[PDB]
């Protein structure tokens, strides 16, 4: 026989079909596998290029599988008020979700049709915290490209330095990296992973339940597992890429350096950028000793100018430590994508010519470097 | 709009 | 000269700008709105070719003027403004200049000469009412006005005086809509039909923290309404061309049976067993006794689903049933839920009669509000 | 599924 019965906590359910149907974005097709066994309720989620695993503790009356749309029992379970829930594989009249005053049935698919997730052979294997994962793709999950005829920049470029295990990202405009020291000395590689991947598992990093415990990364040579606190592992597949070397990217030298408090730098550069239209998405920074013009114009919108003076304090810092003015332009977004990459109370921002990209550096971050191309102004 | 140097794309 | 220059409260001109883009939406970037300082106060003018807003707030009016800018560009560089208070300066060919203590905005200004002034109105039938009575009444009747364009006469809510009674009126075939207030001045009977985007609009500013505690003028007329605000708004409304259906016919004159439920757990129970239901097929059973109620449902290709409901004479849980007969009958979930969370009471009255004819429903606690839903086959 | 007494209309 082994058919699926289990009492499981509500809330602790729903937590995990959130995880679940977020997965199979691209869904009333989607489905999701049960599997009571061993004390736990394991739901797996998969699509084209995920597979996500996810087991929490139940009490499991009767081992069994079955497999129902993950949407309609991820809106069900929401909407029931009881701190437990019964869950019944009945065979033909299909899984029932039983509350105090009120039962639904599932059509059940069977689970012979569900794929298990993949076996893999790991040649590379080690762990970093939760918080240190979620930053390294926090710095970087932004500058991705989006153009899909640029296979290779669509995803972060997850790769090992020495004992430096770092995130790279670039769109030919702004390139980021970030990175954490490795316990273990581990052998070099590089992949791609996915930026859908890369968002779900950040999400998955930043639960609570998870975010202050660690996060196992295993490799293999055509795919990448994470096993998140244990009890979740996501299987992802790698773009099937070259990620170009960036080495060239990161600027030497600089002609000038801008100390700047970051939020109200921040928030200049969003304001100003507001009279701009699309065909022309640029601001302009006029760079002084003694002050900080940024500026913009908008075609049939108008034009707009906000001054930043000189200042040691703390809330309004402001120091260019140069004789020469520079104006220079940039995206607005990437400058904004940069600064709120990183809780700072200042940032640095290294030039030389109009026409030559932009270091940001966060002094309190040593391990997140940021370079933002000018455009022309 | 210029590019990093990119090779090939800039 | 007399070219516009003011001071304005920030959070103030935000308030206002919000309520002149929502305005002009129709299914942005062409909408203009008119500025004019004069007599310590800023008015702002916004338009198209069904209604007319006019908003008066107090500013210091350094010059007398008017010009007109782009209502979107307005209110987007406004929204990012951090001081409390702007100036803003009409500076000729340097445009509109809004200004903070750090930064400058010049926009592009259009000839006030091409800008339209306000229709008036002679009204029919003019009152006060309080601000909280309005929106009660536009909240217990815009979510049943029909979206069927074809019946321009459905598309609104009906407003009018019959008997010192002021009512909204909405149907759409399917469920109608009533909410009244009554008057305390003889005034003439009279009716029009409000335009759901007229509604909705002034449904908004009537909610502003600024006017919900005080009162709004209504002014009716057969070819326009127009709305003063706690006096400091106004907005002209043209009226759909139609006639409303005599909507008391629908109204069952005598019921058979009667339900009494606590209103947060029925609305809360039909839309938990609505979720398994498709789209070809919209509908929950009510199977009804005095002991017990099952709300059901089915989807194809999906599931089904039940709950049961007890009876109870506890406020929480209250079920009563006078009828030994059992009565299964149907009904879109969207049109029970849409009435059921108009009105904040803590239970709720359903009338029947045949499964085919519509149920009354009634709040005992808010006499002047009745709803009118028809059942589905099930 | 059936209209409330509209005349015309249902």
């Amino acid at each position: 026989h082994h058919m699926l019965k289990l009492i499981v906590e509500t809330k602790t359910l729903v937590q995990s079909l959130g995880f679940a149907s977020s997965v199979v974005e691209k869904p009333e097709y989607a489905n999701i596998k049960l599997s009571a066994k061993d004390g736990n309720l394991e739901l797996s989620s998969t699509n084209m290029d995920l597979y996500l695993s996810q087991k929490i503790a139940v009490q499991v009356v009767s081992e069994g599988e079955c497999t129902v749309s993950t949407k309609t029992l991820n809106d069900i379970v929401r909407k029931l008020p009881d701190s437990e829930l019964t869950l019944t594989d009945l065979g033909t009249t299909g899984l029932e979700i039983k509350g105090k005053n009120c039962k639904f049935n599932l059509f059940t698919l069977p689970v012979s049709s569900f794929p298990a997730m993949d076996s893999i052979n790991p040649e590379a294997s080690f762990k970093i915290s939760c918080t240190d994962f979620a930053k390294i793709i926090e710095s970087t999950k932004f500058s991705i490209s989006l153009d899909e005829t640029r296979y290779n920049l669509n995803g972060v470029y997850l790769h090992i330095k020495d004992k430096e295990f770092c995130s790279a990202s670039t769109d030919g405009h702004r390139l980021s990296i970030s990175w954490v020291t490795l316990e273990k000395q581990i052998k070099n590689f590089g992949v791609i992973l996915p930026q859908k991947s890369a968002e779900e598992i950040l999400k998955i990093v930043k639960d609570p339940k998870n975010i202050n415990e660690d996060i196992e990364i295993l490799l293999s040579s055509n795919k990448i597992k994470f096993i998140c606190n244990e009890n979740t592992s996501m299987l992802s597949k790698l773009i099937d890429g070259t990620f170009p070397d960036y080495s060239t990217f990161i600027p030497e030298s600089s002609s000038s350096k801008l100390v700047i408090n970051r939020k109200m730098f921040a928030d200049s550069i969003e304001r100003i950028a507001i009279i701009t239209v699309e065909k022309f998405r640029a601001v302009k920074l006029s760079l002084s000793r003694e002050t900080l013009e940024i500026s913009a114009v908008g075609e049939a919108r108008g034009n707009a100018k906000e001054v930043i003076n000189s200042s040691q304090d703390k809330e309004s810092f402001y120091e260019y430590n140069s004789d020469e003015s520079l104006a220079i332009g940039f995206n607005p977004q990437y400058l904004e994508d940069v600064l709120k990459a990183v809780k700072s109370d200042v940032v640095e921002l290294y030039f030389s010519d109009v026409s030559a990209p932009v270091l940001i550096k966060f002094p309190e971050n040593p391990k997140d470097i940021f370079v933002v191309m000018p455009v022309k102004v | 709009v210029p590019t990093l140097p990119l090779v090939p794309x800039g």
